[PDB]
């Protein structure tokens, strides 16, 4: 794992892959 | 913590 749990400007939460430069609204636990 | 990454599309 190399993602980063961030917070959207709306009030939600989105992760960001700091290894592949990606993003998602769910916790990347693959 | 202003600077932040883009949003997932």
């Amino acid at each position: 794992g190399s993602w980063t749990e961030h917070k959207s400007p709306d009030g939600r939460t989105y992760y960001y892959n700091t290894e592949t430069k990606q993003s998602t609204w769910e916790k990347p636990d693959d | 913590g202003s600077t932040a990454p883009p949003l997932p599309r």
